[PDB]
DNA sequence: AGGTGCAGCTGCT
DNA sequence: AGCAGCTGCACCT
């Protein structure tokens, strides 16, 4: 487990509260450092937490990996995204929230969608 | 620059992938310059070796056709391409663009020459006629006869001959057959007018042409401005920026035995007529006239109006 | 001495501008090469970059991307003949664009700021005296920059064309010919774009636009422009054909200069009750403005009265032509015209208006309305036209409703002579 | 003497639009009031079915990014439900003096040139090329994709001197394959009149009508076009195929490009069959370019060595240049 | 070795727009002069029936939205109300030649290609997809909600040659279910020559009936259509039917759909019935994929594995890649 | 679905 | 024993 993927699954989802049993809790308290306490927490703190930790020369590679594996198996939403590249076809598409569907948007590839990305912004 | 002896027609010419764009400002009908050099180009490969001279044109639009799109509902217009080949290396070129349409029109040409007196006019006119479907017009070629239907053969009018009333009852025999269309004439007067009229704010001509192709509403203190026809912003010549060259002087030209000039374009007005509302048929025809002391090559249409 | 802290600004945001890619694994010289060269000797890099820049006003780049030749900077002299617009008419209003390879066009930034805050924009070569106490340098690097920054404006290029550029014939007054090779006008596109992008969105534009939903509209102006089309140079990077392609976004509009009708529709004249007998009028969707023109047209008084009756006759005159032409192009286009809905009643439009013999021609087909007085379509078409043109006392008791009536009966006069020369 | 800086040549054999029409078989030879096959709209949804990426695949996301679907709207055109075959057609027209080009800058390399097309057509005809350009009106590649799966393609060629029928031709394009080149005693006199027609006289004028039996309601492929699109909430696309009036249509450039698959000369295999005559000879539809300029074997290359050096290559290869000089270009220095 | 950059497939199965069309059981015999069914419009005036967030969730605010309607217009296609049966006719094409791609830009990868895929079709032919092909067209499955409550479906498939009918099958759609595949001694012909078209050996145009008895004025079920703009309250249109000349109709790809309900074999259940076959088998009603990339039985997988490091997958599994070569797309880079 | 300029390399000389 | 070519890389709005 790199940190790449922590970052991608730290921004990729929803922020929940309330969205861990008492057990996952206890298990993520026996994995993390003594000083910092999670309790009645969002997500988005434990990410910057377990982040800034990670950025220390202090907590290992391993014991993020359980955390983020955690993590992973207890969140269940995920954000829609703007723009979705259909790649053999060379087609992109853009979310319509009155549709619940993508719609046609353009002709394109990679270098097209990183484009209306950095313009529009990523997530809905 | 005469008045000429004979009219010619040429009945339904079917253009296919003509040039559209025709000038840096404007993107309709074909400039009138690609019509005065065809005849041109008819002149140089026919009326040599058949002694007469070919030098007017009329621009009888009948119908048109553009391969153009209409994007999300916007107020513009672009233009549909085509696909190139690859390049060396084998990815893809860049594009450059250009637009194409499918025009019908008709052209009556006016002879000058003696070759009238001793040949039969039918075969004049069958000659012209079938040597002017193998060469195109406006960059796009000139399509050939269609099965099912009887094809329009063409007729040499004749002019300089005959009595008054005969003359006007022929011209409007002639104008039975070129009425589903209209026809394309030069403005320059009623544009310098109206330059002169609103003159009290800004000389500027180009700032005149930009005041007829829009829809100007000052309202009340609704009502819409009377627009007296169909006045079109078209190309109206040449005019030069560069001195002239020596045949040998500029590199890649195109030809090495006659001198060069670089150029721009000129702008002026036009207007679409119903055939019927003209005194005569001859009145139409487009000449061209260079100055070439100035820098001025202008192709117009005299002795109308 | 005041002109020393601009430039070493410009330097400045340039080099701490050169920090969104950031290495540090890639970076043992290159953010210090970056930031040494960047210093002081930026000036030099200028310089040497600035030979390939050219200031001109007719460039050759855009008939195509692969062509290179000469471009020029030039005014024409005026013609004489009236009624021609053309790139003569800028005079002060005149801008120029910058041709070259585009890794030199920022140099033309340090080479176009002397026009803004200062007034050294032509004092960047020559009159040193501000090229000195702000340039801060020998005399031997003033005279390299001056010698540097005056070759913006060459001529640069030897006298050429390419065999992708365009190159026609013109015939002389009974002599041979003259090639002229054509160039695109830059500097006029980029005024005609000023004056259009300002007349379809700004301050006032939009003001008036507000006060035209508000209800309320004063004496003001605000114009329309409809059916230009788009036209596109370069493609993903438009910088490689000229600045000022750049600053349209590599593009450009154009006006429409098509025929009177390019979008023919099928014409409905079939064997119809309320499309044969009622259409012996010709209710055309194209007639909407000369009958909105021909309604708010009866009002005026006699302080401007000639105008107005010339512009009345003028929408009668183009209105008669309408009608004609859809007749000529309507039933004469489709091959085909059956036996009429009601043809007691749906026969005069399908006599007069109708085409020639057909396979359905009997005995009394072909010799009915061609040996018949065709005169009284003349008649019914100048009922139909009587009731576009208001009557009543308040024109029929003066004087202008008799001209307004017999400005129609010159009309349609010539109704049965032009209009009964097919069959008679 | 060197190569002239502005070189070009004009398109000789250029067809039409073709049109495209609809009705039933044993009735082809009545076939002038059928009605023209129309362009409509449906829309379509689909979902996730490309090859996504190598580390966001995610057995969680793919669930989740499944829900929401594609939603499209396209052109299509169909024949009826009670018509059964699809005819195309067009016209044709050989223009002559193909050796002439349209620019040139001098005037020894214009007359070299000249004198090296007259004893090319000096020692051999337009025999094999016309041959070979009459194959591809004898058999009916035109239709590109509405060939494959038909059961039975006629191809029926007249030529028009005046406004009558000179003489008329009757094909079996399933018989005549796509793959080799062999004479027939009815292709020869049409191979004779391409020559000739191909030697400066004048021009000559055919008639090419394809009648394709597909089915009965099933699909045809015209022409799609190539726009830059909309960009907005609105539907952009439409695939929009390409018409005349309200006539469902195949381009000019499509039919040109079918009519010039000739060269099976270029060294890579006769495994691809035939390609189309370019210069640097490339296939759209490969991504790759054969006939490269590190061998000897391009357009550029073998022109100037036959003409200025005077070294004339393999008769196979001079056939080569003929054709993409009869196909036309801009070329200069 | 790597897979090439351009590759390309169409498909093999050819269907076309199913139009419908009403009439009388028992005079099923004379339904080719039936009338169609034609679309009608009415008004609707619904309630709100969605969950509420708890938020603007008022005793005050629910009332206040209960005395302000929605009314819309909706499309709508009934039965006549002296007819029970509707009419579903459409025609289908099998292709053949289902190895070879469209486009491809290396010629190492697609000889090889070539060579798995001859391997395949020597070890074992076209039977066991053929057969599952046949049943689709048996149990009539392309009538999609025309089929759920139907007192009885027949199903007559013909086998056409010239404009005459070679063979005749006749179906109840009813005994043969949903969920099994059984072998007769009639739907094994049928099998037989859907396999003969798949192979190449032959042409294969058949065109399927399908008789289903509802009820009188009852309403059916057509295509529905995309609205662009979005639903708006008071008197907008909420949903339109898909049409052909005044006839109501099925999309192509909504009855092709129906067709390739194949596989068993994916690795959740196979006594769940039969799903279509795609790249990640997924169903958009349940939300979900199986054959997920975390597992080796997806399409990319599978045909990576099997060219490029000569694996094969299990006799199962190998149908399921050619059904998806069968069925088209565009994979590779 | 960028054009232009330069650093580097080759290679048989 | 260098000329000519050629490829590939970077810059830029």
């Amino acid at each position: 487990m790199k940190k790449i993927e922590m970052i991608e699954i730290s921004q990729n989802r929803q922020n929940l509260t309330a969205f861990l049993h008492i057990s996952e809790i206890k298990a993520i308290n026996a994995k993390l450092a003594d000083g910092v306490d999670v309790d009645k927490k969002s997500f988005d703190e434990i990410c910057s937490i377990v982040l800034e930790q990670y950025q220390a020369k202090q907590i290992s590679n391993k014991q993020a990996s359980e955390i983020f594996e955690t993590l992973a198996k207890a969140n269940k939403s995920f954000k829609i995204e703007k723009f979705r590249c259909s790649h053999g076809y060379n087609e992109i598409y853009k979310y319509s929230p009155d549709h619940e569907a993508y719609l046609f948007y353009c002709k394109g590839g990679q270098g097209q969608l990183n484009k209306l990305i950095a313009e529009n912004g990523r997530f809905m | 620059v005469t008045d000429p002896e004979a009219l010619l027609l040429l009945p339904r010419l079917s253009i296919q992938n003509a040039n559209a764009i025709s000038s840096p400002l404007t993107w309709g009908f074909p400039s009138p310059g690609a019509f005065t050099g065809f005849v041109h180009a008819l002149q140089r490969r026919v009326g040599i070796s058949l002694d007469i001279e070919l030098d007017g044109v009329g621009i009888v639009c009948h119908r048109f056709e553009a391969q153009i799109s209409q994007p999300a509902g916007k107020r513009t217009k672009v233009f549909n391409l085509t696909r190139n080949p690859l390049n060396r290396d084998g990815s893809t070129a860049a594009i450059v663009e250009e637009g194409r349409a499918h025009l019908e029109v008709s052209l009556l040409l006016g002879v000058h020459g003696d070759g009238l007196d001793d040949h039969p006019a039918q075969e004049i006119a069958r000659q012209v006629q079938e040597q002017a479907g193998a060469m195109r017009l406006a960059g796009g070629s000139i399509l050939p006869w269609c099965n099912e239907r009887f094809p329009a053969p063409n007729a040499e009018l004749l002019m300089l001959g005959g009595s008054d009333e005969q003359r006007r009852k022929n011209q409007r025999r002639l104008t039975r057959r070129l009425l589903p269309g209209f026809a394309l004439v030069s403005r320059e007067a009623l544009l310098q007018q109206h330059l002169e009229t609103l003159r009290t704010t800004l000389p500027e001509a180009t700032t005149l042409d930009a005041l007829l192709d829009l829809c100007r509403i000052n309202f009340e203190p609704w009502q819409v401005r009377d627009k007296p026809g169909w006045l079109v912003p078209i190309p109206a010549g040449y005019n030069a920026l560069s001195p002239l060259y020596l045949p040998g002087e500029v590199r890649n030209a195109r030809d090495r035995e006659t001198p060069l000039r670089f150029v721009e374009n000129l702008f002026g007005l036009g207007e679409w007529l119903s055939p019927h509302r003209v005194a005569a048929l001859s009145d139409l025809l487009w000449y061209h006239h260079a100055e070439p002391d100035k820098g001025l090559y202008r192709w117009s249409t005299p002795r109308f109006v | 001495q005041e002109l020393r802290q601009f430039i070493e600004s410009f330097i400045q945001e340039r080099l701490q501008g050169k920090l969104d890619k950031l290495h540090p694994d890639e970076d043992d010289k290159r953010q210090t090469l970056l930031a040494t060269h960047r210093r002081e000797a930026w000036l030099a890099d200028a310089a040497r970059r600035v030979g390939q820049l050219q200031l001109v006003t007719h460039t050759l780049k855009p008939i195509h991307p692969d062509a290179r030749g000469s471009n020029l900077h030039s005014l024409p002299q005026a013609p004489g003949q009236p009624g021609l617009a053309g790139s003569h008419e800028l005079g002060d209003r005149l801008v120029s664009d910058v041709v070259g390879n585009a890794a030199a066009l920022d140099v033309f930034k340090f080479l176009s700021l002397q026009y803004q805050g200062k007034n050294l924009l032509n004092w960047l070569t020559e009159d040193s005296a501000e090229a000195v106490q702000a340039l801060s340098d020998n005399a031997e690097q003033a005279r390299e920059w001056r010698q540097a920054f005056i070759g913006i404006t060459a001529v640069k290029g030897a006298p050429a064309s390419h065999s992708l550029a365009k190159q026609l014939y013109f015939p002389l007054p009974g002599s041979g010919y003259h090639l002229l090779a054509p160039l695109f006008p830059t500097s006029l596109v980029h005024h005609v774009h000023a004056l259009l992008r300002e007349a379809r969105f700004g301050d006032a534009a939009k003001a008036a636009r507000e006060a035209r939903s508000r209800q309320e509209s004063w004496p003001h102006g605000f114009s329309e422009y409809p059916n230009l089309a788009i036209q596109k140079f370069g493609g993903t990077k438009p910088q490689n054909i000229s600045q000022l392609n750049s600053e349209r976004y590599g593009e450009n509009w154009l006006l429409p200069s098509l025929p009177p009708h390019w979008q023919r529709q099928d014409q409905r004249a079939p064997i119809r009750h309320s499309s044969v007998f009622e259409h012996d009028f010709g209710r055309s969707p194209e007639v909407s403005r000369l009958t909105r023109t021909l309604q708010r047209l009866l009002a005026k008084t006699r302080h401007n009265n000639f105008t107005i009756r010339r512009y009345r006759a003028q929408l009668v005159g183009q209105i008669c032509d309408e009608a004609l032409q859809y007749a000529a192009r309507l039933r004469e286009l489709e091959p085909g015209w059956s036996a009429t809905p009601g043809c007691q009643l749906h026969d005069a439009e399908q006599l007069w208006l109708d085409p020639l013999r057909a396979q359905t021609d009997e005995t009394f087909l072909q010799r009915r309305l061609r040996g018949d007085w065709p005169a009284e379509v003349g008649n019914r078409f100048a009922n139909w036209l009587n009731r576009a043109v208001s009557s009543d006392s308040q024109i029929l008791g003066s004087p202008e409703a008799a001209q307004w009536s017999q400005e129609l009966s010159k009309e349609l006069t010539m109704f049965k002579e032009i209009l009964e020369d097919e069959r008679d | 003497l060197s190569t002239a800086s502005v070189l070009a040549f004009e398109r000789k054999l250029d067809p039409s639009d073709a049109l495209m029409s609809a009705g039933a078989w044993a009735q082809r030879d009545a076939s002038q009031e059928w009605p023209a096959v129309t362009v409509r709209e449906k829309s379509v949804r689909g979902t996730i079915s490309n090859r996504l990426k190598t580390k966001d695949r995610d057995p969680a996301k793919l669930d989740a990014s499944i829900q929401s679907p594609n939603l499209q709207t396209v052109d299509v055109a169909n024949l009826p439900s009670d018509a059964d075959t699809l005819k195309v057609r067009f016209t044709l027209r050989v223009l002559g003096g193909a050796g002439t080009p349209s620019a040139c800058n001098d005037a020894a390399y214009r007359d070299k040139l000249l004198q090296t097309v007259a004893t090319y057509v000096n020692e051999q005809g337009f025999a094999e090329l016309a041959r070979r350009y009459a194959h591809n009106l004898a058999n009916a590649r035109f239709l590109w994709r509405n060939r494959v799966g038909a059961e039975a393609v006629e191809v029926r060629i007249n030529h028009i001197r005046q406004g009558e029928v000179a003489r008329t031709w009757r094909f079996d394009a399933l018989a005549i394959g796509l793959r080799d080149f062999k004479a027939d005693a009815e292709l020869d006199a049409l191979a004779e009149l391409i020559a000739s027609g191909l030697s400066g006289s004048g021009h000559v004028l055919l008639e090419v009508v394809a009648f394709a039996r597909i089915g009965d309601g099933q699909e045809v492929f015209p022409s799609q076009e190539l726009i830059l699109d909309k960009g907005d909430k609105k539907g952009q696309k439409s695939k929009t195929l390409y018409s005349v009036r309200d006539a469902a249509a195949i381009h000019s450039q499509k039919i040109g490009n079918a009519l010039r698959t000739i060269d099976t000369w270029y060294p890579d295999e006769d495994g691809l069959g035939p390609i189309a005559v370019e210069p640097y000879g490339s296939v759209t539809s490969q991504g790759k370019a054969y006939r490269q300029p590190k061998q000897k074997l391009d357009f550029y290359t073998l022109l100037d060595n036959w003409v200025l050096r005077d070294e004339a290559p393999a008769v196979e290869q001079q056939h080569y240049v003929i054709a993409n000089l009869i196909r036309g270009g801009v070329f200069g220095e």
